[PDB]
């Protein structure tokens, strides 16, 4: 969904689920196997921890918050209204030209039928 | 399955005798399992049912960086507190403590979304203005083509 | 500075399952000994309703008696 919040939340959940099973799994199955798993698990957990640190810097600071955004929207609302008027000023010129040319063509057709 | 009868039977009759709809309530609503209390803050509230250890500043970023080490250190402390004391009761409070920590991270992270939600709203207002201007200019351009055309016709007619 | 909700870990090595529980519980020499008594019993006697005795154990007038019952020699 390309959302910062979704990615951060997902990473935390994997760590919780991934580490709860892993500790239990270590207790579950006992030379070569125990040592390799220790590194494999430490590796992932370490990777997840690094990822979490990277994520925090990306989010916006205390400044330019929601109230400020609403304030920004205000000034913007007035600007939008003006923009709308532009098109309502542009229109009706085509309408008057169109009614003029319809009157002209009706007059031409009438003259053509009356000259007979 | 059961429809209401004694509040609906008085509908087929004319005049102003039909009852008005109920005005808008300003009290707590008891419908459903959920409490659904009126005028609840949009942000989730941890004030009730959750202990508060948060700072006056209420900055998520400062806490997030500190919280991460604490959950991790506890994870490591919970690993060996089992061997240091297997029969001790404090292990399940540590899990609970861990559960409390899990309740906190999600609660603190959710703080950002309302601000994030507000940002989505501004582009909609902003994009239309970016779109409306283009339509007006395009319309003006189209009209111009027509006018220069009728001037060419008016130039070629009387000669 | 301090992390949130740090506390004191327990006493460095209390009673665990990582100790040698037998040598701490003074049972070493019995194991070092140990690592049929019917036969042991057999040496004292001959060999070793054995169906009946077990059933009796599963649930769980000496002079006068002799006088009362007489058994023919031949």
């Amino acid at each position: 969904m390309a959302d910062r919040l979704t990615q951060l939340q997902d990473a935390v959940n994997s760590l919780a689920d991934q580490f709860c099973n892993a500790i239990g799994v270590l207790q579950q199955c006992g030379a070569n196997p125990t040592e390799e798993y220790a590194q494999l698990f430490a590796a992932l957990i370490a990777r997840t921890a690094k990822d979490i640190d990277v994520l925090i810097d990306s989010l916006p600071s205390e400044e330019s918050t929601a109230a400020l955004q609403a304030a920004s929207l205000y000034k913007l609302e007035e600007e939008n209204h003006e923009a709308a008027t532009c098109l309502e000023d542009v229109v009706y010129r085509g309408d008057m030209l169109l009614e003029k040319i319809q009157s002209a063509l009706a007059d031409i057709a009438q003259s053509q039928l009356k000259t007979r | 399955m059961q429809y209401i009868k004694e509040y609906t039977d008085e509908n087929i009759q004319e005049g102003l005798a039909p009852k008005p709809p109920p005005p808008i309530k300003d009290s707590y609503m008891m419908f459903g399992n959920q409490f659904q209390c009126d005028d609840l803050i949009i942000r989730p509230l941890e004030s009730q049912g959750i202990e508060r250890l948060h700072p006056m500043q209420f900055d998520h970023k400062k806490e997030l960086r500190k919280l991460n080490m604490s959950i991790l250190i506890n994870f490591l402390d919970l690993l060996d507190i089992l061997i240091r004391s297997p029969g001790s009761i404090k292990r399940e409070e540590k899990l609970e403590d861990l559960k409390l920590l899990f309740v906190h991270v999600h609660h603190l992270i959710n703080e950002y979304r309302p601000h994030q939600a507000r940002e989505t709203l501004r582009v909609m207002m902003e994009v239309q203005k970016r779109q409306r201007l283009e339509t007006a200019e395009r319309f003006q351009k189209h009209l111009e083509r027509v006018i220069e055309m009728i001037q060419n016709c008016l130039a070629s007619l009387p000669d | 500075g301090p992390f949130y909700l740090m506390r004191e870990l327990p006493g460095s090595t209390e009673l665990t399952g990582s100790t040698n529980l037998i040598t701490h519980y003074n049972l070493e020499q019995a194991y070092n000994k140990f690592c049929d008594l019917p036969g042991m019993i057999d040496l004292p006697g001959s060999h070793d309703r054995s169906l009946i005795e077990k059933p009796p154990i599963l649930s769980s007038g000496t002079m006068l008696a002799g006088f009362r019952l007489h058994t023919g020699p031949l």
